């Protein structure tokens, strides 16, 4: 029976290692935690550049229906598509809206 | 060393402040360094001084134990020391940064627009959770001024041809600081809400005894912990009574509701504290103190 | 003081057994958001409806970006999710060697007892032994000569 | 109950009473509950008697 | 044995701890129930 | 106050069953208000106008 | 230490170590600068035995 035991303990050193082995290999996979780290940097730089450019172009196609209509009146980009509730998501649906 | 009782004794005081408190000698000069008795001797401290440093030894390390965090870490979190040379991570930093960024931006004289353009690259540099979150990291760290630089400093130094000649230090030293408070905040697990409502208000929420509010440093990492625990704690009114808190607006009758506490006995525990607003998280932990006892 | 001749208490105690365990929670906490504002616009060259095609062409593609932002997002948080999960196994693993440590210790004490019961039945033996080999002493034998 | 007097279960109160610490101890509850059992019944007067 | 099963007590205090820390990160994540909510509001709002 | 006995142990007996703690049902039923527009409403607000 | 600005002080810092016993170990292996791993496993085996 305490033969049984002590392998009973090397089977839980086992598993602890197994355990090590996995964080390891997570660690080294090539789809780690520093690459989507840096590539959701990169993206979230470009979408807010992105944004300005694609509000100046919707301001300025507004400018361009005022003229065609002849009613500066008319108000379209209100605004809030930005919104901090969705970290900028979602401009470019009210946008296309 | 002269060899008497007093200097043998007090040698054997710092063993026993060390041993116990399950420190080794190494971990109680680092949480000696931290604590805000440093630039003391032991040997040089009043007799009403030594209690003041085993109670704050006890409380830190009863601290550290519950909340799972190494002295080590600990020790890395607060340490004003650093390397020194620059550091493959800041290479990548200022080579991917460099491209997106303009003097004009730099020289610009909006701090909260500087700080929305660096979020994304900080975020990705010290793998926070959200732009938002680096964004107030950012302002933490700019009102700080770690070495002497502000947002625009660091902005124009980066904006260098590798004309850094012993700006070298300060670079370093403000990206030291900056990965220093993000990951007490990510060992801390603080939500973006209270940073966001802390570093808008200066840590006037969170307050400070007899200290400046926002320094960064152990005892001010224990108010945040606390802070946040009791937010945890207040459940789904929480928001609301962080923005009553973040106003001035927060009154005995409705803390007492909100925590579910008799209203009698918050009262007389503001009246015993010698509160009478609660402006701040020093004003509610002390209120809570005496209810607590 | 009231105990026993040989200092056995005389009254049962009690402590007030400790008041359960505590239960700990966590809650969102949301802040105030604001949004963005709008700035006077430019006036193109063009006309409505080519403006309209260019417009829609870079709205779409920044309805590109913001899906592509989203995906990866998901992506890193069950990667952190997968990350705790294994640190918690391994801080769990720790402490399952360290119990399986102390049933190997209770094996061993058992042996030990076995020991202390051999001890005994050996005793019994060597007497019993000795007690059997001698049979009829020297007084008795002298006895049943008498 | 052979008193028949006013006393003040006002937590508020310096030097309290005798007779509200033991009507206190005796339903197990402290000032400020008792203030609340007081409103709850109606059995309040004035002063808070 | 008493104190393996005092050991075992203390496994079960990190196991709950180690729910708590799990959902609080699932809370504070990114991509969390706030976020979906508004987001999924938002885009309701449009497609009506 | 029979009638309130025989009401309390419904209550008391359905937030056992139904796995209500008794500050819950009381923030899900009370009409006393904070009475400040909060955080969630203030986005509510930015979000519909 | 792919440059050769690793020093005694930050290794002893970032290991944990003793500087007093750093600096021993260094002066008994006989190294000067820890310029490879070579010269790092020698000490720490040092301060090891």
């Amino acid at each position: 029976r305490r033969e049984a035991a002590q392998m009973q303990v090397e089977y839980q050193e086992t598993q602890q290692a197994h355990t090590q082995a996995q964080l390891e290999l997570l660690q080294r996979k090539f789809t780690n935690k520093a690459l989507y780290s840096w590539m959701r940097g990169k993206l979230s730089a470009i979408y807010y550049q992105f944004f300005d450019l694609t509000q100046s172009f919707c301001l300025m196609a507004q400018e361009a229906l005022r003229r065609e209509l002849t009613d500066n009146g008319v108000t379209f980009i209100r605004g809030g598509a930005w919104n901090g509730t969705t970290a900028g998501l979602m401009a470019g649906e009210t946008l296309l809206l | 060393i002269t060899l008497s009782v007093f200097v043998i004794s007090s040698l054997y005081r710092l063993t026993l402040l060390a041993r116990v408190h399950q420190l080794t000698v190494n971990e109680l000069c680092m949480l000696y360094g931290l604590s805000p008795f440093n630039g003391k001797t032991t040997a040089s401290l009043s007799s009403g001084e030594l209690p003041r440093l085993v109670i704050w030894l006890y409380q830190v390390t009863q601290w550290l134990t519950e909340a799972e965090i190494t002295t080590e870490a600990i020790w890395l979190l607060c340490t004003p020391e650093f390397s020194g040379n620059i550091s493959p991570e800041i290479s990548n930093l200022l080579n991917n940064l460099r491209p997106s960024i303009s003097e004009d931006m730099a020289q610009s004289h909006n701090r909260e627009l500087q700080a929305e353009i660096l979020a994304p690259f900080i975020a990705a540099t010290l793998h926070l959770a959200s732009p938002d979150m680096a964004r107030y990291i950012l302002l933490w760290t700019d009102n700080l001024r770690p070495g002497g630089l502000d947002i625009a400093g660091f902005m124009t130094l980066v904006l260098k041809e590798s004309l850094n000649a012993n700006e070298t230090t300060q670079l370093v030293q403000f990206c030291h600081v900056m990965a220093q408070l993000s990951l007490s905040v990510q060992t801390l697990r603080l939500s973006e809400a209270e940073l966001s409502v802390l570093v808008i208000s200066g840590f006037a929420v969170l307050g400070a005894k007899n200290q400046p509010a926002g320094q960064h440093n152990i005892d001010t990492l224990f108010s945040l912990y606390r802070f946040h625990q009791w937010i945890n704690g207040l459940g789904n009114p929480g928001s609301d009574t962080l923005d009553m808190l973040r106003q001035q607006t927060l009154t005995a009758d409705r803390l007492a509701s909100v925590m579910g506490l008799d209203i009698s006995m918050v009262t007389q525990a503001m009246v015993s504290a010698g509160v009478n607003q609660l402006q701040c998280w020093q004003d509610i932990n002390t209120v809570l103190q005496w209810i607590d006892v | 003081h009231n105990l026993s001749i040989d200092g056995q208490p005389l009254s049962l105690a009690i402590y007030a057994e400790p008041t359960d365990p505590k239960a700990l929670l966590t809650s969102m906490v949301q802040a105030s958001q604001g949004g963005s504002a709008v700035l006077p616009g430019t006036l193109s060259l063009y006309r409505f409806p080519v403006m309209l095609e260019r417009t829609r062409n870079l709205v779409a593609q920044l309805t590109q970006f913001g899906t592509s932002l989203l995906s990866m997002a998901e992506h890193d948080d069950a990667d952190e999710l997968t990350t705790l999960l294994l640190q918690q196994g391994m801080e769990l693993a720790t402490q399952s060697i360290r119990i399986q440590q102390r049933t190997v210790d209770e094996v061993d004490a058992d042996i030990a007892v076995l020991a202390e019961s051999r001890r005994s039945a050996q005793n019994r033996l060597e007497k019993y032994q000795q007690l059997y080999d001698e049979d009829i002493n020297h007084g008795e034998q002298r006895a049943m000569s008498l | 109950e052979a008193d028949g007097n006013t006393v003040s279960i006002d937590p508020d109160e310096e030097q309290s009473t005798f007779a509200r610490s033991a009507l206190m101890r005796g339903l197990g509850v402290n000032s400020g509950e008792l203030y609340q059992l007081g409103k709850l019944a109606g059995v309040l007067d004035a002063q808070n008697t």
